[PDB]
C-alpha cells in the first residue's frame, strides 16, 4: 500500500501544474 | 394555475412517446447495467477472492451475541440467561455428532493438535473437499444431555471464544521467547494460545478465576483444520471452538477482559475493538 | 397618508396651480405683504403649522436584516432542517449505547455553515444601496433670499415658508417654488425639468395654461443662469414639483430582477423533488421499520443528496464574471442581478437629451456659394470636412467667427476643440467652436480685426453688427459684419458672394436661399443668417466716429455671405448602434421631454424612424386632406405629445404601443416617462430605460434595467440606476444585450452540469432503503461533489463562447422559454443523471465483490452490516468480517463512487458545454474549463491519498485498477449526447429537439 499512496500523489500534483500552464495560458 | 386547456391542448395529450420513449431508455439502460455487471462478473475465481488484505488480522468474535459486548443475568431468573442459552443453543447445534456424519463428508483427526493438512489445491478438481471435524465433547462441563435447552450455568457463566475463518490463512505461532503466558505448557508447534486480562499488564482489579478448555485440554487452536478452503469447496466445514468458563469467586461487578490471541500472523487495530482480539464487560447480578 | 396605490399614485398625475391669479389675488391667499414680504413674527410662525423646508430620505433597513432575510432562500430551508435533523440525531446518540461519534454532529454545524455561506453569496447579489434623496437633497441651497417687514435677509434654506418674499439673482438656485411677481432679466436653467439646459425667460407674464410652460412660475432645484426675480413661494420641498418627484422617485420598488425571478423558480421544483421523494422515502422509511434515528439520519442524507448547494452560488459567480468583464469595456454595473437584465430585454426607452445626443448645440450645415455643404457632428471627428477652397468661405468664416461674443474658459488647450468649456450660448460657441476648429485661432483673428464698434443682439430688430478695422494692405478699412435671423436678412442685403466674386441678389437666388431655409430647417436646425459690407472708402476715412445710438452708417445692400445651421446631434455610435438593437428584435422609443419637431427629426436620425415610413399627420399632408380623415392604422410611426398623454387613458395608451412600431413620446413630464415605461411593462415585456438628467430618475429607476450616461448625466439619473455608462458610449448597449444572452446560456449549462451529478447521489440513500444494502455514498462524501469537484468545473461555463449570432434572435420571453425547463430537468434528472448512477453503482459491486460480497449476498445485510457487535458475518466465501474491517470497505466504496462520479463528470462537463453544436463543431477552445478538469480530478486523488482523508472524510487510497471503472460510463453517457444533437441538426422541428433542446 505504501507504494500506491506515493502513486497517487503524483499524477495528481501533474495536474493542479498542467492546469495552471493551461490557465496561465493567456489568462 | 391550470394544467389545462382547451386554449392548449393540456400538458402534452401524449405523453405516449414522453413516455413510452422512456421504458426503452430505462430498460435498454437496464441491460446495458446487467451486461457490465455480469461481464464484470468472468470475474473473481469462484474459489478465492481477489484481495484479502482487507480482512488480515481476522479478530477474535465469540458466541455470546453481545448486547454491548456484555452479559447481564441473575442466578435466579431463568429467563435471565435465556438470550445467552438460545444463542449459544443456535450455534453449536450445527455440532450434534448426529450430523457429522460418516468418512464422508468429513473425516475424524488426532485427538491430538496434528500438522497442516494442505487438502490440495483451490482447483475444482477434487469435489466437496474433506473436512477434519470436532466434537462437542472438547468442551470442559460445557454439555452433557438435556432437553430443548443445554444445563448452562446458573452460577457463574460461561463464555465460549472463536477465531475469525479466512480463506487460505495459515497460523504461525509465537517461538518461545517473551509472550505472556510463560513456557509453563507452551505448545510450540501447533496450537495458538489465548491469554485473558483485566485491563493490561498495568494494576486492574483482577477479579476472576480463569479456567480454560478444548482439544486435547489446550487453551487454542489446532493447525490440523487450516486452509479452510470456501464455503464452496466445503460447505459443512466447521471451525475450532475454545471455550473459557468463568468460575470467578466474584460477582455484582462490572470489570472489562480482554482475551488476545498471539501469533506472528496476529496484529491488532486500536480502533477495531475486536481485530485479533477480544473486550468484554461481565457481571452477575445474583 | 393612505396606501401606496394613493400616497405614491397621486404623485403621477401631473400639477395645478396659481399663475394664473392676479397680484392682489395672491396678496389675500398668502397675506404676504409685497412691496415688502411677510413679518417675520408670521415666519417661523407659518414654520410651526406648515413645518421646515426641505425633504426627508426613506428610513434604512440595516446590515442585519438586509442579510439574513437571505439565510432562508429556497434550497436554505433544506439545507438548514438537515442540520437541525443533525443536531437532533446525535443528541438522540448521546442518549443510547454511547456513541461519542465525532460523526453527525459535524454534520450539523458543516452544514448549517455552508447554510450562511450559501447566503452571502446570493447577497452580494440581491444588493442595492440607493442613496436617491441624497442626491436631490443636494440641489436645494445653503441660503435663501427673503425679504420681511422690508429687510433682505438670507437665511437657511429650510426657513423659507409657504408664503414669503424671495429673490433669485443670478448663477444661484431657486429656493422654493416660485411665482414671479417682479423680475428682471431673468433666465433660468430649466434642465431638471425640460431636460435641456438653454434657459427660458422668467417674467411675470402669465402666459400659459400649464404651470411648467408660464414664465412666471420659478422652479425647485433649477438655477437662475442670468438675471434677477422675485416671487411668492407657493411651494415648500416636499410639496413642490421637484421634490414631489424625489419623492415619487426614492419611493419606487426596485422588485424582481428578470433572472432572479428564474432562481425562484428552478428552487420551487428542485425543493419539490426534494420533499415530495424525502417524505415518500420516510413514511415508507419507517414503514419498514428502520430505528427512528434509522430515517431521521437517512433524512440529513435525502436532504443533501437532493438540495444542488453548489450551484446556488456558482450563480452569483458565473454573474460576477461577466459583470466585472464589462467593465472593462467601460461599463460599470452597480447591481449584480443587472449583469443578466440587460439580454433578457424587448424594449428600450431613451432620453433624447444628452443620452441619445451630445447635449451640445451645433453646426450641422451650411449655405455657401449656393451649394449645401454637411460638417462632421461627431465628437470625435469621424467624418469628412467640407471646403475651404473657396474664398466665399474665408468670408463668411470671418463674419461668424468675428461677430460672437463668446471666448474659451481659460486653461483649457488641453481638452479636444469641442469638449472645451465655453463662456458664450447655444448658437455663438457652437460657432465659436466650428471655427477654431477649421479655421485656426479665434484668440487671433480677432485682433486682427479689431472691432471698434458693435450692436448686440436686440429683441426687436432680430439682427446683430460690429464693424472692424480690416487690415488689409488694401484695405478698405472698416469691415460691417452682421448675422441674424435670415429671412429677415435679405431684406438688408442686396448682393450674394459667390467663389469670390459679389453679385446681385436677383431671383434666380432669393428663391434657391428660401429653397435652402426650408430644406435645412426642416432638419429641425437653428438656422442663421450671415452677411457683411465693406464700407465705401471715401464715405469714411480713417477716424470715422461711427454711433450706435444715432444710426451713422448703412444697413443696406450689404453683402450676403451664407447660411449656417445649428442642431443637437446623436453621437457616433448612436445610429448605427440603434438599429443593432433590432437585429436583436428590440423596441425602441423616444421618451423625450423636448419639442416634437426636433423630436421626430432626430428620431428619424439616430434611426427610431425608419425611411420611408410614415405618420398620420405625415401623410395627410402628402394628400392634402384634413388628419381626422386618415385611417391611423395606415401609420407604422408616431410622435405623441405629452400634453394629450396628459389626458390619454392606460388603455388608450396601450392601444398606441399594440398598434404601432416607431414611438416618439414629446415633451414629457418626469412622472410622464414612468407612466410610459410602466405601460411598456403592463403587457410582459422587459424594458431598459435610458438617460442622464434628474429629469429621468422614476423611469431609469422603475426600469427593469435603468442605465444612465457616465459623464454627461447627474449624480441622480445614475445613483437611481443599474449599469453606468462610464465613457457615455451608447454601444454597450448592444456590447451589454448580446454578453447577457450568453449569460443565460452559459448559466444553463452551468446548471445543468451541476444538476445532471445530482441524479448519482440520490439513488445510493434510495436503493439504501429499497436493497437493505450497505450505503454506497455517504452523506459527508456528497458534500465533496458540489463543494469540492464540481465547484470549479462548473464556474467553467460561464465561460463559453456563443454557438450563433444571438443578437439575430428575437428577444427570449419571460413567460415562456424559462431558465430551467421541463425539457432540461427532462436530462439532467431523467437521462444523463440516471446513466451517471448505473455507472456509480457498478463500481461499488466491483468494489465488494472484488473484496468478496458478491452482488447477491448484499440484499440484507445492512440491517445486520450496520451492527457494530456482529462481528462475524458470513461474506460469500465465509469469511468473517469485524466492524471496523467491513467498514474500512464501505467508506472504501464511498471514496471511488465519490470517483466514478467524478469521472463521469469529465464526459458531462464536456457535453454541458454545448447544446447544438457537436463538440467537434464548437471545439474545446475554453482554455479554463480543461482547467476544471484537471482540478477536478486531481483534487478527488488527493482527497484520497493524502495521509488523513480516511480519518477525517472517510476517504481511503484506491487501487490502480479502481480509478476506470465508470469509464465505458463517461464515454456512454459521451456519445448518448453527441448523437442527440445530431438528430436534432437533422430534424430541427422532430420529436428529439421538443424533448432535448433545453
Ligand atoms: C429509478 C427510480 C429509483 C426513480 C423513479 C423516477 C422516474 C420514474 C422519474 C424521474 C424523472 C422523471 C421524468 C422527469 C421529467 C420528464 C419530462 C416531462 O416532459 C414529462 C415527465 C418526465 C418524462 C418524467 C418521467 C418520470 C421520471 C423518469
Ligand atoms: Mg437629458
Ligand atoms: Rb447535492
Ligand atoms: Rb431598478
Ligand atoms: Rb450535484
Amino acid at each position: 500500500y505504501e507504494t500506491v499512496r506515493n502513486g497517487g500523489l503524483i499524477f495528481a500534483a501533474l495536474a493542479f501544474i498542467v492546469g495552471l500552464i493551461i490557465l496561465l495560458s493567456k489568462r | 394555475n391550470s394544467e389545462k386547456k382547451e386554449f392548449l391542448g393540456r400538458t402534452g395529450g401524449s405523453w405516449f412517446k414522453i413516455l413510452l420513449f422512456y421504458v426503452i431508455f430505462y430498460g435498454c439502460l437496464a441491460g446495458i447495467f446487467i451486461g457490465t455487471i455480469q461481464v464484470m462478473l468472468l470475474t473473481i475465481s469462484e474459489f478465492k477472492p481477489t484481495y484479502q488484505d482487507r480482512v488480515a488480522p481476522p479478530g477474535l468474535t465469540q458466541i455470546p451475541q453481545s448486547q454491548k459486548t456484555e452479559i447481564s443475568f441473575r442466578p435466579n431468573d431463568p429467563q435471565s440467561y435465556e438470550s445467552y442459552v438460545v444463542s449459544i443453543v443456535r450455534f453449536l447445534e450445527k455440532y450434534k455428532d448426529l450430523a457429522q456424519k460418516d468418512d464422508m463428508i468429513f473425516e475424524d483427526c488426532g485427538n491430538v493438535p496434528s500438522e497442516l493438512k494442505e487438502r490440495g489445491e483451490y482447483n475444482n478438481e477434487r469435489g466437496e473437499r474433506k473436512v477434519c471435524r470436532s466434537r462437542l465433547e472438547w468442551l470442559g462441563n460445557c454439555s452433557g444431555l438435556n432437553d430443548e435447552t443445554y444445563g448452562y450455568k446458573d452460577g457463574k457463566p460461561c463464555v465460549i471464544i472463536k477465531l475469525n475463518r479466512v480463506l487460505g490463512f495459515k497460523p504461525k505461532p509465537p517461538k518461545n521467547e517473551s509472550l505472556e503466558t510463560y513456557p509453563v505448557m507452551k505448545y510450540n508447534p501447533y496450537v495458538l494460545p489465548v491469554h485473558c486480562t483485566g485491563k493490561r499488564d498495568e494494576d486492574k482489579e483482577k477479579v476472576g478465576t480463569m479456567e480454560y478448555f478444548g482439544l486435547g485440554g489446550y487453551p487454542g487452536f489446532p493447525l490440523q483444520y487450516y486452509p479452510y478452503y470456501g464455503k464452496l469447496l466445503q460447505p459443512k466445514y466447521l471451525q475450532p471452538l475454545m471455550a473459557v468458563q468463568f468460575t470467578n469467586l466474584t460477582m455484582d461487578t462490572e470489570i472489562r477482559i480482554e482475551c488476545k490471541a498471539y501469533g506472528e500472523n496476529i496484529g491488532y487495530s486500536e480502533k477495531d475493538r475486536f481485530q485479533g482480539r477480544f473486550d468484554v464487560k461481565i457481571e452477575v447480578k445474583s | 397618508a393612505k396606501k401606496e396605490r394613493d400616497m405614491d399614485e397621486l404623485k403621477k398625475e401631473v400639477s395645478m396651480d396659481d399663475h394664473k391669479l392676479s397680484l392682489d389675488e395672491l396678496h389675500r391667499k398668502y397675506g404676504t405683504d409685497l412691496s415688502r414680504g411677510l413679518t417675520p413674527a408670521r415666519a417661523a410662525e407659518i414654520l410651526a403649522r406648515d413645518g421646515p423646508n426641505a425633504l426627508t430620505p426613506p428610513p434604512t433597513t440595516p446590515e442585519w436584516v438586509k442579510f439574513c432575510r437571505q439565510l432562508f432562500g429556497g434550497f436554505s430551508m433544506l439545507l438548514w432542517i438537515g442540520a437541525i435533523l443533525c443536531f437532533l440525531a446525535y443528541g438522540i446518540q448521546a442518549a443510547t449505547e454511547e456513541e461519542p461519534q465525532n460523526d453527525n454532529l459535524y454534520l450539523g454545524v458543516v452544514l448549517s455553515a455552508v447554510v450562511i455561506i450559501t447566503g452571502c453569496f446570493s447577497y452580494y447579489q440581491e444588493a442595492k444601496s440607493s442613496k436617491i434623496m441624497e442626491s436631490f437633497k443636494n440641489m436645494v441651497p445653503q441660503q435663501a433670499l427673503v425679504i420681511r417687514n422690508g429687510e433682505k435677509m438670507s437665511i437657511n434654506a429650510e426657513e423659507v415658508v409657504v408664503g414669503d418674499l424671495v429673490e433669485v439673482k443670478g448663477g444661484d438656485r431657486i429656493p422654493a417654488d416660485l411665482r414671479i411677481i417682479s423680475a428682471n432679466g431673468c433666465k433660468v436653467d430649466n434642465s431638471s425639468l425640460t431636460g435641456e439646459s438653454e434657459p427660458q425667460t422668467r417674467s411675470p407674464d402669465f402666459t400659459n395654461e400649464n404651470p411648467l410652460e408660464t414664465r412666471n412660475i420659478a422652479f425647485f432645484s433649477t438655477n437662475c443662469v442670468e438675471g434677477t426675480a422675485r416671487g411668492i413661494v407657493v411651494y415648500t420641498g416636499d410639496r413642490t414639483v421637484m421634490g414631489r418627484i424625489a419623492t415619487l422617485a426614492s419611493g419606487l420598488e426596485g422588485g424582481q430582477t428578470p433572472i432572479a425571478a428564474e432562481i425562484e423558480h428552478f428552487i420551487h421544483i428542485i425543493t419539490g423533488v426534494a420533499v415530495f421523494l424525502g417524505v415518500s422515502f420516510f413514511i415508507l422509511s419507517l414503514i419498514l421499520e428502520y430505528t427512528w434515528l434509522e430515517a431521521v439520519i437517512f433524512l440529513i442524507g435525502i436532504i443533501v443528496a437532493n438540495v444542488p448547494e453548489g450551484l446556488l452560488a456558482t450563480v452569483t459567480v458565473c454573474l460576477t464574471l461577466t459583470a466585472k468583464r464589462m467593465a472593462r469595456k467601460n461599463c460599470l454595473v452597480k447591481n449584480l442581478e443587472a449583469v443578466e437584465t440587460l439580454g433578457s430585454t424587448s424594449t428600450i426607452c431613451s432620453d433624447k437629451t444628452g443620452t441619445l445626443t451630445q447635449n451640445r448645440m451645433t453646426v450641422a450645415h451650411m449655405w455657401s456659394d449656393n451649394q449645401i455643404h454637411e460638417a462632421d457632428t461627431t465628437e470625435n471627428q469621424s467624418g469628412v470636412s467640407f471646403d475651404k477652397t473657396s474664398a466665399t468661405w474665408l468670408a463668411l468664416s470671418r463674419i461668424a467667427g468675428l461677430c460672437n461674443r463668446a471666448v474659451f474658459q481659460a486653461n483649457q488647450e488641453n481638452l479636444p476643440i469641442l469638449k472645451r468649456a465655453v463662456a458664450g450660448d447655444a448658437s455663438e460657441s457652437a460657432l465659436l467652436k466650428c471655427i477654431e476648429l477649421c479655421c485656426g485661432s479665434v484668440k487671433e483673428m480677432r485682433e486682427r480685426y479689431t472691432k471698434i464698434v458693435e450692436i448686440p443682439f436686440n429683441s426687436t430688430n432680430k439682427y446683430q453688427l460690429s464693424i472692424h478695422k480690416n487690415p488689409n494692405t488694401a484695405e478698405p478699412r472698416h469691415l460691417l459684419v452682421m448675422k441674424g435671423a435670415p429671412e429677415r436678412i435679405l431684406d438688408r442685403c442686396s448682393s450674394i458672394l459667390i467663389h469670390g466674386k459679389e453679385q446681385p441678389l436677383d431671383e434666380e437666388l432669393k428663391d434657391a436661399f428660401q429653397n435652402a431655409y426650408l430644406e435645412l430647417g426642416g432638419l429641425g436646425e437653428r438656422v442663421l443668417g450671415f452677411c457683411h459690407l465693406f464700407l465705401p472708402d471715401e464715405q469714411f476715412p480713417e477716424g470715422f466716429q461711427f454711433d450706435t445710438d444715432d444710426v451713422n452708417f448703412p444697413l443696406d445692400n450689404l453683402c450676403f455671405v451664407g447660411l449656417i445651421s445649428m442642431i443637437d446631434p446623436p453621437r457616433a455610435a448612436v445610429p448605427d448602434a440603434v438599429g443593432k438593437c433590432r437585429s436583436a428584435g428590440i423596441k425602441v422609443i423616444m421618451v423625450t421631454g423636448d419639442h416634437p419637431i426636433t423630436a421626430k427629426a432626430i428620431a428619424k436620425g439616430v434611426g427610431i424612424i425608419s425611411e420611408g415610413n410614415e405618420t398620420v399627420e405625415d401623410i395627410a399632408a402628402r394628400l392634402n386632406i384634413p388628419v381626422s380623415q386618415v385611417n391611423p392604422r395606415d401609420a407604422k410611426a408616431c410622435v405623441v405629445h405629452g400634453s394629450d398623454l396628459k389626458d390619454m387613458t392606460s388603455e388608450q395608451l396601450d392601444d398606441i404601443l399594440k398598434y404601432h412600431t416607431e414611438i416618439v413620446f414629446a415633451r414629457t413630464s418626469p412622472q410622464q416617462k414612468l407612466i410610459i415605461v410602466e405601460g411598456c411593462q403592463r403587457q410582459g415585456a422587459i424594458v431598459a430605460v435610458t438617460g442622464d438628467g434628474v429629469n429621468d430618475s422614476p423611469a431609469s429607476k422603475k426600469a427593469d434595467i435603468g442605465v444612465a450616461m457616465g459623464i454627461a448625466g447627474s449624480d441622480v439619473s445614475k445613483q437611481a440606476a443599474d449599469m453606468i455608462l462610464l465613457d457615455d458610449n451608447f454601444a454597450s448597449i448592444v456590447t451589454g444585450v448580446e454578453e447577457g444572452r450568453l449569460i443565460f446560456d452559459n448559466l444553463k449549462k452551468s446548471i445543468a452540469y451541476t444538476l445532471t451529478s445530482n441524479i448519482p447521489e440520490i439513488t445510493p440513500f434510495l436503493i439504501f432503503i429499497i436493497a437493505n444494502i450497505p450505503l454506497p455514498l455517504g452523506t459527508v462524501t456528497i458534500l465533496c461533489i458540489d463543494l469540492g469537484t464540481d465547484m470549479v468545473p462548473a464556474i467553467s461555463l460561464a465561460y463559453e463562447q456563443a454557438e450563433s449570432d444571438i443578437m439575430k434572435r428575437q428577444p427570449r420571453n419571460p413567460k415562456t422559454d424559462k431558465l430551467v425547463n421541463e425539457q432540461l430537468i427532462s436530462m439532467a434528472y431523467g437521462q444523463i443523471g440516471m446513466i451517471q448512477a448505473l455507472g456509480g453503482f457498478f463500481t461499488y459491486f466491483v468494489i465488494l465483490a472484488e473484496n468478496g460480497f458478491l452482488p447477491i449476498h448484499l440484499l440484507g445485510l445492512r440491517v445486520n452490516w450496520d451492527d457494530r457487535w456482529i462481528n462475524d458475518v458470513e461474506d460469500s466465501y465465509g469469511q468473517q468480517w469485524t466492524y471496523e474491517q467491513r467498514k474500512i470497505v464501505e467508506f472504501t466504496c464511498h471514496t471511488p463512487f465519490f470517483v466514478t462520479i467524478v469521472v463521469v463528470q469529465w464526459a458531462d462537463l464536456v457535453i454541458c458545454k454545448t447544446r447544438r453544436n457537436s463538440v467537434f463543431q464548437q471545439g474545446m477552445k475554453n482554455k479554463i474549463l480543461i482547467f476544471g478538469l484537471f482540478e477536478e480530478t486531481a483534487l478527488a486523488a488527493f482527497l484520497s491519498y493524502c495521509p488523513g482523508m480516511g480519518v477525517a472524510l472517510r476517504m481511503y487510497p484506491l487501487k490502480p485498477t479502481w480509478w476506470f471503472c465508470a469509464f465505458p460510463y463517461s464515454l456512454l453517457i459521451f456519445v448518448y449526447d453527441e448523437v442527440r444533437k445530431l438528430i436534432i441538426r437533422r430534424r430541427p422541428g422532430g420529436w428529439v429537439e421538443k424533448e432535448t433542446y433545453y
